[PDB]
């Protein structure tokens, strides 16, 4: 119900009405997770067409479906992917998760390329992606003058 | 124990033993 | 006579609400409490009706009162309240101790009472509603209250379990609604209860708490049920959420006893029946579990039935509940003797008990099983049966009607048997002498795992007394 | 301390069951 | 505050010291069992 | 075909006059304009309009769109006009839509799960309807699928082929799914003719499985060899017996040993 049958107009015509049926998937994202699991593999193969502009509101969707799948990483992809829909600045348990995921998968990375070159935080071979999150989480909690957080995690 | 209880009917000897005096006679 | 009265149900409220204030205090030891609130929900209850409504009066006057100021005075209202001493501030118990929730330091607001004390406040509320049956406006107005609350609260590990009996009142009360009365405004709220437990059910996923995720997910999937979407309920199950570590007594039969209703119409009855037979052994035997345990054995009863095999009509009789199993002998008796009539005539009578239960429209699917297990009992009596002897012992119609009906019969391999239509006979292909496959070999794998599954859930349980034993002095 | 919090679940459960598994060496 | 970043290094180091002796009291047990056919 | 100004009117006559893939042509434009207004659905929210303005010109719409889009062999618009009317004849509480008006609407859905041969969504939308022994077994329209599949239940298949034949409801809405689930049947009887059936001339084929023109059995007579003389079957209702089954699922049973030897050696890490 619901959505479930905006779910599969995917495929149709006229990109224009596409619009308005996503902006009502964005308030089901959160509620039924189940019709969306059989709709993946169409909502990602939209992402790289170049003909498809709503790839902001179509990487939210997407969002809060893998992490309600069970898969942390996978939800982390889609929430750095448009960088728009995203908001940092909303107070929600969802939002909080990948902060915490993000800056995880950057320790991982950052622990092995330490040897090679301190300078990575400098350049590239860090995906900006997780950067992104990173740099602006820790610069927070420098305006709220916590030090656990920034130091605890530097380290 | 209670299952065999039911599912025994009026039927048998009452029943299969008239059958058994006429079916000597057609013999 | 009724100051006495006031006093005497508060101190035993106070009492018991400090056997669990100081121990959320230190660390975790929320495993305590968990049992200390179970027994709390039958004290209460007995509690309620005894020294009238003024016990929940004046507790709320002793501790402070964020939300409920009004929520007292609504709750009270449509009972046409009589008051005596209902100025606020007439009962002090604080008196200024470090137990008593100390005025000072909480007036000043240089410390956080609210945490505790509010979330502890919806419980006693929702008790009251389910005992005087409060029904309507009050059922509304209470659930517009905690949901927000929930939000902006973040509850701790030990903290959750304390609305995770909160959402069973809600769609208790809920469902109690629909029933009584049909209204435009009754489905206007459970379409936001519907979108209230996915989007709790996110939150409690990181916090890892068994029985707050388990209480949901009974919750949500009898709401499918009602519905009839296997669709919501086919992806929901699959992720496997459902903790299995502590359900303590209340969530082992009620879990299993969902997938046995869905598996029914999914044609597959391999995995149903054993979900049947395990929500038996887990329900409790005593009489509060006798509401439970009288639906789950008349599913029992129908899915056996689904499956072509006669079950063992003994429960029909040196079982006590044999007065409402009454209807499903009479059901068997005409599947396995076969009779056309009899299966007819016995759900005309009994359609008004079955739409109760809601298992009529399963006993419709019942007249093809007539055919199926009567083909079966004249096919193990006779190896090789003439094709016009089947139509004498049933009744059937024609020849070309029971060659259709026998080829049924082994599609799934019941009878495994085999049809010759230029010989005449229907010839069954069972010659036994099974042991020289490999199906022993199949069964006796499973009952090694199945050994040592019970030896792994006997391999870690010792220590878990022996914690708090050894590490205290003894004697 | 999201993280701390959720790992600290694998230190009580792992500590539950190497104690459990001494008691069977200890009596061998 | 600074218990809790202090603990979480902690928290690695009681796991793996567990699981070093889970993995050597199976090769220990195994030499108890030969001491006890050989009497 | 466009008719009168309005797009409504013109897809109304064009549903009753034939011509149904030319129907699917103006329902494109009919959705851009109630997207918009949000008359496409019907809101969560209380607007005062429900049986005025298009929303209810939007129900009869969403109504006969699903019933053209069968006789075009168009399976996703069918099922995406059927799905967008759950929120129809639902809504809130009471009935302020049209559903059970028609209740072939529903036998559609129902008989095009039939055609996939998928169980689970049939046998739970029975469910899903409000009156199961009123609405539901009265009539014979809701009724149809599940006396169809009741004789596939018994297992004779003389009554049920006569649904699709002889009776009078195959001739407008069931027309679509008529020859479809004709075909379902044929896909049915034949795979128990393997094992049990071990010869059989041409003449149980045309009366047993009522086949009609011959050698049209030779077009599914092709790929897989089939001498009728007296067994080639496998072809059609699934496939050959193959031979020599080897990891693939669990235990196997010519080479390997190992994991039938591994649930002896389950005992090692249970043990140690």
């Amino acid at each position: 119900t619901t959505a479930a049958p905006l779910l599969a107009l995917l495929r149709e015509n006229q990109d224009s009405v596409k619009t308005y049926a996503l902006e009502s998937i964005n308030n089901v994202v959160d509620q039924l997770w189940s019709e969306i699991s059989n709709e993946l593999p169409d909502i990602e193969a939209l992402y790289d067409d170049d003909t498809f502009s709503d790839r902001e509101m179509a990487a939210l969707i997407a969002s809060k479906v893998y992490y309600n799948l069970g898969e942390y990483e996978s939800a982390v992809k889609y929430a750095l992917a448009a960088k728009d829909r995203f908001d940092i600045d909303e107070k929600s348990q969802f939002v909080e998760t990948i902060v915490s995921k993000s800056i995880e998968m950057y320790v991982q990375e950052a622990s092995k390329q330490y040897t090679k070159d301190e300078q990575f935080y400098t350049k590239d071979i860090i995906d900006p992606k997780l950067t992104s999150i990173f740099e602006r989480m820790i610069e927070k909690c420098l305006k709220a003058s916590e030090l656990k957080l920034a130091l605890g995690i530097a380290l | 124990e209670n299952w065999d209880d039911v599912e025994v009917d009026d039927d048998f000897t009452n029943e299969l033993k008239a059958e058994l005096d006429r079916y000597k006679r057609e013999n | 006579l009724h100051h006495s009265e006031k006093k005497y149900a508060e101190e035993d409220q106070v009492q018991e609400l400090l056997k669990v204030l100081n121990e959320i205090s230190k660390t975790t030891l929320t495993l305590d409490p968990r049992y200390i609130w179970r027994s709390l929900k039958d004290l209460s209850s007995l509690r309620n009706q005894e020294l009238l409504n003024a016990e929940t009066l004046c507790f709320t006057v002793n501790v402070l009162y964020p939300d409920s100021s009004s929520f007292k005075k609504n709750l009270l209202k449509f009972i046409t309240s009589n008051h005596k001493s209902s100025v606020p501030g007439s009962a002090e118990l604080r008196n200024s101790y470090p137990a008593s929730f100390y005025s000072v330091n909480t007036e000043k607001k240089t410390i956080e009472v609210t945490a505790e004390i509010n979330c502890f406040m919806h419980l006693l509320v929702q008790l009251f509603l389910w005992d005087s049956k409060e029904l309507e406006q009050l059922v509304e107005f209470n659930r517009k209250v905690v949901i927000p609350n929930l939000l902006c609260y973040y509850n701790l590990r030990s903290l959750n379990l304390i609305n995770a009996k909160l959402w069973f009142y809600i769609y208790l009360s809920h469902e109690t609604l629909a029933r009584s009365s049909e209204e435009i405004n009754s489905d206007n709220q459970n379409i936001i209860l519907r979108s209230t437990m996915m989007k709790f059910l996110k939150i409690a996923s990181l916090k890892h708490d068994n029985e707050t995720k388990a209480m949901l997910i009974n919750l949500i999937l009898r709401d499918f049920l009602n519905n009839g979407e296997v669709d919501s309920a086919s992806d929901f199950i699959s992720k496997l959420e459902y903790p299995h570590t502590d359900v303590s007594s209340s969530l082992e039969a009620r879990y299993f006893f969902y997938l046995s209703k869905i598996n029914a119409i999914q044609l597959d009855y391999s995995t149903a029946n054993e979900y049947i037979i395990a929500a038996i052994r887990k329900a409790p035997h005593n009489s509060k579990s006798l509401g439970f345990l009288q639906q789950s054995n008349k599913l029992h009863c129908c899915i056996q039935l689904l499956m072509g095999d006669i079950p063992e009509l003994s429960f029909f009789h040196q079982s006590n509940m044999q007065k409402s199993l009454l209807p499903y002998y009479h059901l068997t008796k005409a599947v396995k003797l076969g009779d056309l009539k009899k299966f007819t005539s016995t759900i005309t009578k009994y359609k008004q008990l079955l739409l109760k239960d809601d298992t009529y429209q399963l006993c419709v699917r019942l007249r093809s099983n007539v055919i199926k297990t009567g083909i079966r009992i004249i096919s193990l009596t006779y190896k090789k049966i003439s094709l016009r002897d089947i139509c004498l012992k049933l009744n059937l119609d024609s020849e070309q009607t029971v060659e259709y009906m026998v080829s049924r019969a082994i599609r799934d391999g019941v009878i495994e048997a085999k049809i010759n239509h230029e010989d005449g006979f229907i010839e069954t292909t069972e010659l036994l002498n099974i042991y020289d496959s490999e199906d022993p070999q199949q069964v006796f794998d499973e009952r090694i795992k199945f050994a040592n599954q019970l030896h792994d859930e006997y391999l870690v349980s010792m220590r878990y007394p022996e914690d708090k034993k050894t590490q205290q002095n003894e004697k | 301390e999201q993280k701390i919090q959720e790992t600290e679940l694998k230190i009580r459960s792992k500590t539950e069951n190497v104690r459990r598994l001494e008691a069977q060496r200890n009596a061998l | 505050y600074f218990k809790l970043k202090k603990l979480e290094k902690e928290y690695e180091l009681l796991t793996l010291q567990e699981d070093y002796i889970k993995d050597e009291q199976r090769h220990l047990k195994r030499e108890l069992k030969r001491a006890q056919e050989e009497v | 075909m466009p008719s009168l100004a309005e797009l409504t009117k013109s897809l109304s006559i064009a549903f009753e006059n034939g011509d149904y893939a030319a129907c699917e042509k103006l329902l494109p434009p009919i959705k851009i304009e109630l997207i918009k207004n949000n008359l496409l659905i019907p809101d969560l929210s209380i607007q005062n309009d429900i049986y005025l303005n298009d929303l209810m010109i939007t129900k009869r719409i969403l109504e006969v769109g699903a019933l053209a889009s069968i006789q075009t062999f168009n399976f996703d618009s069918f099922e995406n006009y059927f799905n967008q009317l759950k929120p129809y004849y639902f809504s809130n509480n009471h009935k302020l839509s049209e559903s059970d008006k028609k209740s072939k609407l529903i036998s559609l859905y129902l008989l095009n799960l039939l055609s996939q041969n998928n169980t689970t969504k049939f046998h739970s939308e029975l469910q899903y309807l409000d009156k199961h022994i009123k609405n539901l077994e009265d009539d014979s329209l809701l009724s149809y699928p599940i006396k169809l599949d009741r004789w596939l239940m018994e297992g004779s298949y003389q009554k049920a082929w006569d649904l699709l034949q002889s009776g009078s409801q195959n001739i407008s809405e069931f027309d679509s799914f008529t020859d479809i689930l004709k075909s379902a049947i044929r896909d049915e009887i034949a795979k128990n003719t393997e094992l049990s059936y071990d010869f059989l001339p041409l003449s149980n084929i045309k009366a047993l499985l009522f086949f009609n023109n011959e050698k049209e059995t030779e077009k599914f007579a092709l790929e897989r060899n089939w001498p009728i003389v007296n067994s080639k079957v496998y072809f059609n209702n699934q496939s050959k017996e193959k031979a020599d089954y080897e990891d693939e699922m669990m235990h196997e049973e010519d080479q390997k040993t190992n994991i039938i030897e591994k649930a002896m050696d389950y005992a090692i890490s249970i043990e140690n």
